[PDB]
């Protein structure tokens, strides 16, 4: 008999311990594996795919509608869209992005948000997209949008246009959910000239646009998500 | 590893900017290809996004209550909660369950721990201290009747005694009849007409069942059990889009009529901040 | 001069020209490829047709119109009929196959739109009911005219609701599963190539789809001015490297 | 140190330390160069 | 090591002892410097005045208290102490505060001991055996509302059952979002005009919440839990001056108004002894 | 199984006892840690430093 | 004294686990095996010997 | 270990399948001494079969 | 690691991986080939 | 002997033996001799 001393913590249940049990089917012999395509090893595979955002989230019921904003031809100066960016709420909490970053709780990284076109192909247009850093408000008119980070994108046979909002912070890493501390900033986007439809055509014509994560990109502390909780155990 | 380079002015032919999206890739884009960066290193693994990780911490997968009383007289212990069951299953309860379904095919051991507390919501000289009893009754065995049948004697079948008040841990390899266990399946147990669909038919895992062994005592107690299961050596495939909508089933895809609006409609336009 | 933009596929003693395509997307980076013995159960040697069932299907056509929702097609179901690819598959108890899908859509610079084509891997759709209400088999097997998520809600059929994709999902996420848009000013077919996914080596193709392959417009078709305002969509399937296994006498399915 | 025969009965993984998104993020047939134009 | 050299009678040009304070030195002067001295020896090493061993010891960090009743009829059960919750923090006590706040900016991982006990007030037959279930709620995750919540299911956040009388132990790493906690912070959150002032808005580390599992028993029963933090792998940097007057509240360095003298006044002259 | 013994002492919490612990947060990355100056490693450091002595206390 | 830590689980009887245990009969000598012909070491050897089926069950 | 070898036509004066039960053998006749069959493999043991394990609970 | 002095004492015994059932389904005296006649 | 695998469930660090007062008694910039006169 070896003589022992148990300490503080015997006999509780973490469930995050990781340790040995004994198996209750002693010798069973599980099947094959065989070889089926898709495994995924980290959630840090899967954020760099992108996914639509609803940004045009102004409408009462969801609708396909909320994924479209909207270009109006012949507008000059002015202003296409704006959110602020706090991935884990708002346009980008239904995003695989958004849906993932808020099973953690702390994110660091670049993030990639890009607008693809679908006006007619013999319409033009130049808008400039801009991310503007902790510390100031939205802006509030291109001039003031300009003066931070930018891309002057004109529309053109490459459909789409890829954005990086840089990681810019003091601070290495942010809330996933609303801290004021850990804010990151605006993102808006302005006619650059205007968008000009070709004869016979009309109306409006619509931008899709996609988040998806940078290589960059850190995620940890794991926790419980605000997306989805429950009143009665289900049943068959 | 680093985590940016550092990339000064450019004015080039080369734009890694301007992609097609209509091709169904998303291209690498980085910081570094639009803005002037400085080197930085990323001082990171992604260590707790590794699926083991994320899957592998004990989730409450199932709570059941069974009591100890006098079954004089009894027609029905199933009925009495003599002795409860519970049809084995990994989506009764929902913070795991969505989980699991980012994934279409998932792979893994289980380590169950089955915490059971006890209760004497009336009137009890003292707490007594009973044993429970949890057999895994797998399909095609007999399943049991009353709080005290032959099939308790569990010759051939695994059971775990322990005490109330404690738990009990026990692994279990993976028990599917495939390759991995479906998280979907679009498909039927065969070509009937009227026969369900979903997933129910294929995860064929049998049930387990609870019981006090302890005679009665003068006054009547209630043990609720409670079921924790964790996933280790994880093996995950084809991820697919989160749950938005709300659960109502075990096994099928189906959500409430009339839900809510899943997206958080803005407080002003489209262009408020 | 090769392009990304033009592409031949020849499969069988059928043949697909594109002169506007966006390159091809091969699911999970997955060439469809026969059934390695290392991974072999069923004891039967399995049959290839190769050739006469490995060709392209063109599936009847559908129309965009401006009120469109978007159409579901189930495989192997849509190909059911098609040739001795659905002969063999009523006569063999299991069968596994991969298959080049090519969907169609052409108008001109003045169009404006844009398609989603997505393929998902086991597609369990949900009943319009709610609680646990099963989708009857017929439902789930429409054939080659494939579900109308514009159709009207029936008894025992699956819910149509576009922005959930027919399970609980946000349409927005669709993206994580191969997919490629047809975007009318850049785009005019879309080209998925399926590998075979199962958690099994073999199947039985009529009690279980692989996959449902979904044309979902996006952006609103927008016809020039005067215009018909409608274009037809066209989908073209062909099964790849198929193998049929335990043949006998012939299934009979509901409806 | 197992101190138990079956496989199942041992602690969790290990990091897969994997990770490859390319075939969740360019599963294209016809290979992309970042900065050769996307449609040629 | 010698702690003194042996040292002899000096008549230089060299004065060790003089020097100008108005540098910011302390000049190393000895007691060799001006007197006689003889060897002796340290025989010491200063082991026990090491940061590590200065923080390193189990300090009781909050008390608080939860009760088992039938929450029939309850409507707020956070409010029945059902279920109480703990806003983490670790200024709420004051005597391990005051040795943190010896230094500005601190960084360790903590290993946290939780002793729960029972009490039963008011006539009960017996002492129940519960068990306590303290889940960590971290700032994004959906916060408990009854005692029995789906968020109990903790799926994903790390959580504990043991039971009272006994203790529950498990280490934290360094969970801050910088490179140390800061003990203090001349800033605020935002340029705000209104916002609060302080760390208040820095140690932003979530709450804990713990309930007890067990349903209830005819009698009531008080449970009071005490949280217990050591620090271990202790890093400090910048130490300040100690604190002299009270404390008033988590977070801010107020002291109250009309306080007391803190230096004690003598009893006789500067000249007395 | 083993045998063993369990001695007087079994189950004592003290709080000057420095032993292994299950981490909550299994496979959790700490921030790095960037210079900061001013690192203190002994309390025997900064007694040290000579501060001001209230020696006029009569007030 | 050796510092331990016990799991949950600790104390259970699970019927389907293999551990060592005191001998109550320390140091006795079993009888000596003799050769039996007809070992069986699987079920799998057998189920291969074939036995009838009642399939004219309608009785 | 194989559980199946590849085996294709058959036309001979060598038939397996027919026996003399009578005997009181059971002649070991496998899939592939009447159909056609492919290579496949084991994959176990036959571990929870062995008397040791099945009269060991 | 054996605790225990006794036999009897040790854990459960390890697969015969032993297997041969012809002393079961082939008892005959006479060796009988499969695909040779049943009875010559 | 590490029973776990993370670093913060190791028990207390071991005694710096850093020991370095001088940031803290003699920041000066140009150096202070004992016994030179402190200001020259
Ligand atoms: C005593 C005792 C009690 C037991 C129980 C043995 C465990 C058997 C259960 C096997 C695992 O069960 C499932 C069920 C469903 C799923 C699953 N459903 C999908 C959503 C995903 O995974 C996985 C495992 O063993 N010994
Ligand atoms: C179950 C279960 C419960 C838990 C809790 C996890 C620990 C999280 C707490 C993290 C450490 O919290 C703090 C808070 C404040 C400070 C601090 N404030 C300043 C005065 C100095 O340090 C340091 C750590 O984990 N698992």
């Amino acid at each position: 008999g070896l003589p022992t001393t148990t300490l503080p913590g015997s006999g509780q249940f973490l469930t995050t311990d990781d340790r040995q049990s004994p198996s209750a089917l002693p010798n069973y012999e599980p099947t094959p594996r065989i070889h089926i395509p898709g495994k995924v090893h980290n959630l840090l595979e899967i954020i760099q795919v992108d996914t639509l955002i609803p940004m045009n989230n102004t409408h009462t019921k969801d609708e396909v509608n909320s994924y479209l904003i909207p270009l109006n031809a012949n507008r000059q100066n002015e202003q296409v869209f704006g959110t602020n960016l706090f991935i884990g709420d708002g346009v980008f909490k239904t995003t695989l992005l958004g849906e993932i970053v808020q099973y953690y709780t702390h994110w660091s990284g670049s993030l990639r948000f890009s607008l693809m076109y679908t006006g007619p192909a013999l319409s033009s247009a130049k808008l400039i997209l801009a991310y503007t850093p902790p510390g100031a408000r939205g802006p509030q008119d291109r001039r003031e949008a300009m003066l931070g980070t930018h891309v002057v994108w004109d529309i053109g046979l490459q459909s789409t246009i890829v954005m990086t909002i840089p990681w810019t912070s003091g601070v290495q890493f942010r809330y996933t959910d609303p801290d004021t501390y850990t804010s990151a900033g605006f993102l808006s986007c302005w006619y650059q000239t205007s968008l000009i439809l070709p004869p016979e055509t009309t109306g409006q014509v619509y931008l899709l646009s996609f988040i998806s994560a940078c290589p960059d990109f850190k995620l940890r502390l794991m926790k419980d998500t605000q997306t989805i909780s429950q009143t009665v155990a289900l049943t068959e | 590893t680093v985590a940016s380079i550092s990339s000064g002015p450019k004015h080039t032919q080369k734009v890694p900017i301007l992609t097609a999206n209509e091709t169904g890739a998303t291209m690498p884009v980085l910081p570094s290809d639009s803005i002037e960066t400085r080197t930085t290193y990323m001082h990171f693994n992604g260590s707790e996004t590794d699926v083991e990780c994320f899957l592998g911490r004990a989730a409450c997968v199932h709570v059941t209550e069974i009591q100890n009383k006098d079954a004089t007289g009894i027609d029905n212990h199933r009925e009495a909660k003599l002795f409860n069951d519970w049809k084995i299953n990994l989506s009764s309860l929902v913070q795991l369950r969505k989980k699991l379904e980012l994934f279409t095919y998932v792979r893994f051991d289980s380590e169950y721990t089955i915490l059971a507390t006890a209760s004497q919501p009336d009137s009890a000289n003292y707490s007594s201290n009973l044993v429970v009893q949890a057999m895994y009754v797998p399909p095609g065995a007999p399943n049991p009747k009353e709080w005290d049948d032959y099939t308790w004697q569990s010759a051939s079948n695994p059971s775990v005694f322990f005490k109330v008040g404690d738990t009990s841990r026990f692994s279990v390899p993976y028990v599917g009849l495939a390759s991995a266990y479906n998280c979907f399946y679009d498909g039927y147990s065969h070509d009937d007409a009227e026969t369900q669909y979903g997933i129910t038919v294929l995860n064929h895992m049998g049930g387990m069942a609870f019981r006090i062994v302890n005679e009665h005592d003068e006054h009547k107690t209630l043990v609720k059990i409670r079921v924790y299961h964790r996933a280790k050596h994880v093996e995950a495939w084809i991820p697919r889009a989160p749950r938005a909508l709300p659960y109502t089933s075990i096994g099928r895809t189906n959500y409430p009529k009339n839900t809510e609006p899943v997206i958080k409609k803005r407080k002003g336009d489209i262009k408020s901040y | 001069g090769y392009s990304d933009r033009v592409q031949q596929i020849t499969l069988g003693n059928s043949t697909i020209t594109t002169q506007e395509a966006a390159n091809a997307v091969v699911c999970y980076a997955e060439w469809p490829e026969y059934l390695p013995d290392v991974d072999a159960s069923d004891v039967n040697k399995t049959s290839k047709p190769d050739t006469s069932v490995c060709r392209f299907y063109t599936l009847d056509s559908k129309t965009w119109t401006t009120g469109s929702k978007g159409w579901c097609w189930k495989l192997p179901d849509a190909l059911k009929d098609m040739g001795v690819f659905g002969q063999n598959m009523f006569f063999h108890s299991l069968g596994r196959s991969g298959y080049t899908v090519h969907v169609q859509c052409n108008a001109t610079k003045f169009h404006s739109g844009c398609l989603l084509v997505v393929v998902i891997p086991e597609h369990q759709l949900a009943s319009h009911e709610g609680g646990n209400v099963s989708v009857k088999y017929t439902f789930t097997h429409p054939g080659e005219r494939g579900i109308d998520l514009s159709s009207a809600n029936e008894v025992g059929g699956p819910v149509k609701d576009v922005l959930y994709n027919m399970n609980g999902t946000l349409l927005g996420n669709l993206l994580i599963f191969p997919h490629q848009f047809i975007n009318l000013r850049t785009n005019n077919t879309a080209t998925i190539v399926i590998p075979y996914i199962n958690s099994v080596p073999i199947d039985s193709m009529t009690r279980h789809n692989n996959v449902s392959l979904m044309v979902i417009p996006i952006a609103p078709l927008t016809v020039p001015t005067g215009a018909t305002p409608s274009l037809p969509i066209t989908v073209t399937i062909a099964p790849m490297c198929t193998e049929f296994s335990g043949i006998r006498s012939k299934s009979i399915v509901p409806q | 140190i197992n101190y138990y025969k079956d496989a199942a009965s041992t602690s969790s993984a290990g990091q897969s330390l994997s990770m490859d998104p390319s075939k969740f993020t360019e599963p294209v047939k016809d290979l992309m160069l970042k900065g050769a134009p996307a449609l040629n």
